[PDB]
């Protein structure tokens, strides 16, 4: 015996009609085993095309567990579905998560399939799965409990929840739980082979009512560098009175009129211009300034998170987060540690949900990320290395770089 | 027949329609009275009177050639205010995604749409009228029980309902392939043909429980079979005959269907090319306005007929063996590629011409290729193929290091196949020693459309060019091309525009703009440049007295 919250979209927006893209024969496969049997546990009901609305699905395989995810992106239902803040079912990001030794990671998702969703609101959960070759039309469900992906899952689910955890969170007081989508993060202070039985307690725990390891604690800023060297061409003094005079919007009593009036007239761009003692004097005072956080940046809760990524080369990619332009609360460097060095989309990807997870940790929520890529490269293959049960919202960018500022 | 309905709605606030019966010839009239009589003695239709609202309007066109009459109902007006669907047909199948099979049968079932019931609530909107002759009575009026043909729905209740009947016999014959479309059903299996016709007639019966009938005019039993517009044979298949107009004189829509027959020829003809045809479409202002086929388009349909003449075939997949993907490089951005197993033995073929973007380059294209036949192969085979690319790895390799979008293609080898993809030009990542140095600007004046692009060098040297009818970009643009007309074979060029160094970075090898192909011509022809960028109105070296020259 369970009732139902009732759900509403926003005032003035319709539901879902995205189309579903091609999908591997192993990923229709996984979907079609793990949806007859949450078919037959009464968990999606079959439909048909009478209901208009649709949300493309996939599948995932972690990499340590080799079992398929299912995954349906709800990213376009969960900005069209009603806001929790308002029926006081939100959740709030506890600080010091980003401060523990080390945070893991746990997939919640199932609990949310023991509590029904609201028969009104079940029409927007419709996804297809498609068939190899067209050997038949698609074939329809919708859920009949909380989905995995959707916003409102983690706010309806939100009492029961907390419940669950009770006892774990008086037993374990230094522990800190945030969750986050399908996601609970846990994080301690306590050494590895420690911290990790305590979430092993905690999975049994969990089973009894019904990871990824990391270590915010050494996640570091780049900042904005300036070359050293000894002798300067023209040129050198051009590329870095640009850098200088970009870095301008963002720190504060960066000067270049020293610098600059060292390229007075018209010059080879090799020809080598001795510093003035005044022009190394500026040099110094600006990388000084260029060497401390920026003074007056502050996370707004009320504001989007927005982060811009760039390639590098040779397997480096930095990034900035902000939510104002050149109020950048993170500027960090991010690293492929494969050994195949091979792929930049892969690399891409994997930068993404890093920077993303970084977010949750630290402000509870994900950034929409500026992609540097075109849309149809990323389209054609990054599902092949997602690993997270959330999605971030994304855009594309072709910016080429004016100066390499952050490498 | 005994399916259950799927229930529709109207659209939120809207009525049904109310559509006046346009006044018809009695010849029509009578005809419509006689297949209204038969569909309602078989029960798709029945009488409704004037108590009912709704009309939509009815109209009699003739046959393919036995002069029999043909009813239309013409549901434009309903279909607006129908309901949304969401479509089930992802696609459509294709016989290269097809795997051999011992027994083949293609079927169909008739009058698909007229054996599905029709949501009862949802009739009285279906509502039309034959009219009286010169309106001797005010005339005779039906609703739709079953879905109708012409109205939004029907396509996809049919196909749901459709599968949901099929599900039965597929799972409990799940080494039995059946391709549904609409009402077309192949049906492969590995059987002997006296047990593959056992299987066939249990699943006619299965159907004719549900209310659909197999006609047997629509019963195939021998290769080769018509399927989807192609010809099955046992291990090979076919396009049926394609039929290209011929005309002397050419209007749009003439050549419209021209191009059109070809894209649909190029999934098996390797080599086809529409770029110099589908130019002749450009700015034109009627679909009847003759366009005289320029040289390079009489050339290309003359190769493209070359093609056709000779007869082709694909073969079907073979699961145990890899998919390859061979492109080759065509000329003013096309390409075209062939898909196969064992060489020379092809499952299909294709061709990728696309602009995108303003401005590009062949490896880019390439790419795009890439991504367009890899996109077409998980639809087809569920699985992406190997690649054979006539490009170098080295030369791949200087564009994704030196490129700052990521980019990526799946494992692929050379082949020689010229012409190959390469590299026109490679911008320094360092100024050159012995170069001259060219400090170029443009400015133009918003209001007057007015302009002027110069340069001023390390060597003394400085020119100014008045322009017209430009703009700000433009003149940036024009003072780079400037500087490459003038300077030697190797130059140093410093900007103030991050647009026209954005464009240059990413080493176009050709562009919809002619200033901007001058300036790839002028790359493509220099041995080194290195192109620098610096702010404007920073008072910077060489920058500001070029600045200070265009004023
Ligand atoms: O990658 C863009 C591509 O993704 C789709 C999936 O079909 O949907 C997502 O696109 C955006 C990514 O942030 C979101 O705005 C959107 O809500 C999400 O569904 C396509 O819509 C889009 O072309």
């Amino acid at each position: 015996p369970i009732e139902t919250v009732p759900v509403k979209l926003k005032p003035g927006m319709d539901g879902p009609k995205v189309k579903q893209w091609p999908l591997t024969e192993e990923k229709i496969k996984a979907l079609v085993e793990i949806c007859t049997e949450m078919e037959k546990e009464g968990k999606i009901s079959k439909i048909g095309p009478e209901n208009p609305y649709n949300t493309p699905v996939f599948a995932i395989k972690k990499k340590d567990s080799t079992k398929w995810r299912k995954l349906v992106d709800f990213r376009e239902l969960n900005k069209r579905t009603q806001d929790f803040w308002e029926v006081q079912l939100g959740i709030p990001h506890p600080a010091g998560l980003k401060q523990k030794k080390s945070v893991t990671v746990l997939d919640v998702g199932d609990a949310y399939f023991s509590v029904p969703l609201d028969k009104d609101f079940r029409k927007y959960t419709a996804f297809t799965i498609p068939s190899i070759n067209n050997e038949t039309p698609g074939i329809r469900y919708q859920y009949n409990v909380l989905p995995q992906g959707w916003k409102g899952s983690p706010a309806i689910f939100q009492s029961s929840m907390t419940k669950i955890l009770e006892p774990f969170r008086k037993q374990n007081p230094d522990i800190v739980i945030y969750q986050y989508m399908d996601d609970l993060y846990v994080g301690s202070d306590l050494e590895i082979g420690q911290h990790r039985t305590k979430i092993e307690e905690l999975r049994q725990h969990l089973l009894r009512w019904g990871g990824y390891e990391l270590h915010p604690d050494k996640w570091t800023v780049q900042p904005i560098v300036l070359p050293e060297k000894d002798s300067w061409t023209v040129n050198d003094i051009q590329k870095l009175v640009g850098k200088l005079n970009w870095a301008s919007q963002i720190y504060a009593g960066i000067k270049v009129r020293q610098l600059s009036k060292l390229l007075r007239g018209t010059k080879a761009l090799t020809e080598v211009v001795p510093l003035t003692e005044e022009a190394e004097l500026e040099l110094a005072e600006n990388r000084e300034i260029l060497k401390e956080p920026v003074h007056g940046v502050y996370y707004d809760p009320s504001k989007d998170l927005i982060a811009e990524i760039q390639k590098q080369g040779q397997g480096q990619w930095t990034y900035q987060i902000y939510q104002e332009p050149f109020k950048n609360l993170k500027t960090g460097k991010y690293a492929r540690m494969k050994g195949a060095h091979t792929n930049d989309v892969k690399q891409l990807t994997e930068a993404v949900q890093k920077i993303a997870t970084e977010s949750i940790v630290i402000w509870g929520k994900t950034p929409k990320f500026k992609l540097p890529i075109q849309k149809e490269t990323w389209e054609a293959w990054w599902t092949e290395y997602w690993q997270a049960t959330w999605i971030p919202e994304w855009e594309f960018v072709n910016t080429p770089p004016l100066v390499k500022l952050w490498y | 027949s005994p399916i259950e309905t799927v229930p529709v709605k109207l659209k939120p606030g809207m009525d049904g329609p109310k559509v006046k019966q346009w006044p018809l010839t009695e010849e029509k009239i009578k005809a419509l009275v006689e297949i209204c009589t038969e569909m309602e003695k078989e029960g798709k239709i029945s009488k409704i009177g004037p108590e009912n609202p709704y009309n939509t309007p009815v109209f009699a066109i003739k046959k393919k050639d036995s002069t029999k009459w043909r009813k239309l109902v013409d549901f434009r007006e309903l279909n607006k205010r129908t309901q949304d669907f969401w479509e089930v047909q992802l696609g459509i199948p294709h016989p290269a995604g097809l795997k051999q099979k011992k027994s083949v049968t293609v079927l169909d079932v008739g009058d698909a749409y007229f054996s599905v019931p029709l949501d009862k609530d949802f009739r009285k909107y279906t509502a039309f009228t034959i009219p009286s002759i010169n309106n001797e009575t005010p005339g005779i009026r039906y609703q739709y029980n079953v879905l109708p043909m012409g109205w939004k729905g029907s396509p996809a209740i049919f196909q749901s309902s459709m599968t949901k009947i099929l599900e039965p016999f597929r799972k409990q014959n799940p080494d039995i392939v059946i391709y549904q479309y609409m009402d077309d059903l192949y049906v492969g299996s590995d059987l002997e043909i006296g047990q593959h016709r056992t299987k066939i007639e249990e699943l006619r019966q299965h159907l004719l429980r549900w209310g659909f009938t197999t006609p047997d005019k629509k019963h195939q039993k021998e290769p080769p079979f018509l399927w989807m517009g192609y010809e099955l044979h046992p291990d090979k298949w076919t396009v049926q005959p394609i039929v290209l107009p011929e005309k002397d004189s050419w209007t749009v829509n003439d050549i419209q269907k021209l191009v059109g027959k070809l894209n649909w020829a190029s999934q098996i003809y390797a080599g086809i090319k529409v770029r110099q045809l589908s130019k002749l479409l450009r700015g034109t202002k009627a679909l009847t306005e003759v366009v005289p086929l320029t040289e390079e388009a009489e050339l290309e349909l003359a190769e493209n007929r070359e093609i056709l003449k000779e007869p082709v075939h694909g073969v079907y997949y073979d699961p145990s063996k890899d998919l390859i993907a061979e492109i080759q490089k065509q000329g003013q951005g096309q390409w075209t590629y062939q898909i196969y197993q064992e060489p020379f033995k092809n499952l299909k073929t294709g061709k990728y011409a696309r602009m995108k973007g303003a401005h590009t380059n062949d490896v880019k294209q390439l790419t795009e290729a890439v991504q367009k036949i890899a996109t077409e192969s998980i639809v087809i085979w569920g699985k992406t193929p190997k690649f054979k690319l006539p490009i170098q790895k080295e030369t791949w390799e200087a564009w994704w290091t030196e490129y700052w979008q990521a980019t990526w293609i799946p494992e692929w080898e050379f082949v020689n196949t010229p012409p190959l993809v390469k590299l026109w030009y490679q911008l320094e990542k360092e100024p050159i020693i012995g170069a001259e140095t060219f400090y170029v600007d443009g400015a133009a004046n918003r209001e007057t459309k007015l302009g002027k692009a110069g340069y001023v060098t390390d060597r003394g040297r400085q020119k100014v060019v008045p322009l017209t009818d430009t703009t700000n970009q433009k003149t940036e643009l024009q003072a780079i091309h400037l500087a490459l007309q003038d300077s030697g074979l190797e130059v140093n060029i410093v900007t103030d525009s991050q647009y026209a160094l954005g464009i240059i970075q990413a080493q176009p090898d050709k562009s919809e703009s002619e200033l901007v192909s001058q300036i790839i011509e002028q790359l493509i022809k220099k041995e080194k440049v290195y192109l620098a960028w610096v702010p404007a109105h920073k008072g910077i070296g060489g920058n500001e007295q070029v600045d200070k020259l265009v004023s």
